[PDB]
């Protein structure tokens, strides 16, 4: 997942009820690499979004083409956001990879309420 | 995890391509789709010359794709 970018030691007298005792400490410094995640969630989800997308190009008059085209684009983004949450561990607070699969799912619902409104 | 594309990946990947480009193409034919109405046995949509040409250029590009992959990879040293 990460690359090591370096060590760093610190030394430290922490206190405790025991008494005063000296810590040293070994921070390794580590940075994540997102190639993983680019091909196993951010393009899965563009994707989908194209895929949205090209609901515009095909005919109005087509209600169950462009019905079904929007819900499968909208169930299989939620889907895709509750596989990719499983890969987070179960935190409470809004994470980047939360704020792009809630714009792709503000963007499949609207693609399916711009079919809806123009019918 | 990795931070690398695999050949699973690539081939994986030049078949949504093919897949994506299916879904393109489509939409392209589509477009073109004057009328609603289907031939019944007053003018009729003709087949769109995209769907005759896709229909052997899809296949065998993708013949040609498997060739160029299996070759490639499995007489690898
Ligand atoms: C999993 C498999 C499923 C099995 C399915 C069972 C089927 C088995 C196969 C069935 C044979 C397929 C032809 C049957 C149709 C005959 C009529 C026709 O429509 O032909 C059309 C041509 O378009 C084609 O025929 C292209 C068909 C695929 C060939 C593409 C090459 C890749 C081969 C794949 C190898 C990979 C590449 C390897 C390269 C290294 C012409 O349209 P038409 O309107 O008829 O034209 C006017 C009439 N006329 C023709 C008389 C003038
Ligand atoms: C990605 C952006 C899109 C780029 C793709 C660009 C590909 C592209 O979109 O071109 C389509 C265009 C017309 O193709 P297509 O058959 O679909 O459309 C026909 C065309 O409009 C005729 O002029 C129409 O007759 P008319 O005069 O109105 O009376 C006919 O209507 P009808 O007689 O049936 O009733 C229409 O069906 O050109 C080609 O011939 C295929 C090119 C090779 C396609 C091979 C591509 C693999
Ligand atoms: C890991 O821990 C060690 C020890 O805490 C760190 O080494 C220490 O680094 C300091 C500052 O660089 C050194 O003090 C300086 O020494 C030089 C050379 O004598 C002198 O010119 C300066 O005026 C200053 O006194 C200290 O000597 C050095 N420890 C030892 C035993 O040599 C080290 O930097 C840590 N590694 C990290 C942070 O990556
Ligand atoms: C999940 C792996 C997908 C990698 C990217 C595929 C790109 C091909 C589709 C777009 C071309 C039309
Ligand atoms: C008919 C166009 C198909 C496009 C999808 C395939 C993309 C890869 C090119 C072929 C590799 C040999
Ligand atoms: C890496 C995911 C985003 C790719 C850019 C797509 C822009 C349409
Ligand atoms: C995806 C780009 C092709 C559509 C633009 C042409 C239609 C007016
Ligand atoms: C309450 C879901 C969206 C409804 C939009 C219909 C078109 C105005
Ligand atoms: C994804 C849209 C493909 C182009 C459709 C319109 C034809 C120029
Ligand atoms: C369409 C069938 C392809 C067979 C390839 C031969 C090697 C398994
Ligand atoms: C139809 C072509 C399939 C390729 C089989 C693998 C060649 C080594």
């Amino acid at each position: 997942q990460f690359s090591f970018v370096g060590l760093r030691n610190t030394t430290e007298v922490v206190k405790t009820t025991s008494g005063d005792y000296v810590v040293m400490s070994v921070y390794f410094d580590l940075s994540r690499r997102m190639g993983y995640f680019t091909i196993q969630t951010y393009i899965p989800c563009t994707l989908i979004v194209v895929l949205s997308w090209v609901s515009f190009w095909i005919n109005k008059d087509a209600v169950p083409a462009r019905t079904s085209l929007g819900i499968t684009t909208v169930l299989t983004m939620t889907t895709l956001s509750t596989i990719a949450r499983k890969s987070l561990p179960k935190v409470s607070y809004v994470t980047a990879m939360d704020l792009f699969v809630s714009v792709c799912f503000i963007f499949v619902f609207s693609a399916l309420v711009e079919y809806g409104t123009l019918h | 995890k990795v931070a690398y594309a695999t050949a699973m990946d690539w081939f994986i990947a030049v078949c949504y391509a093919f897949v994506f480009s299916a879904l393109i193409e489509f939409a392209t034919v589509n477009y073109f789709t004057k009328r609603g109405y289907a031939w019944d046995g007053k003018t009729f949509n003709s087949v769109s010359k995209i769907d005759r040409l896709s229909r052997i250029a899809f296949p065998l590009l993708f013949g040609i794709f498997n060739l160029v992959y299996w070759a490639t990879y499995l007489n690898r040293e």
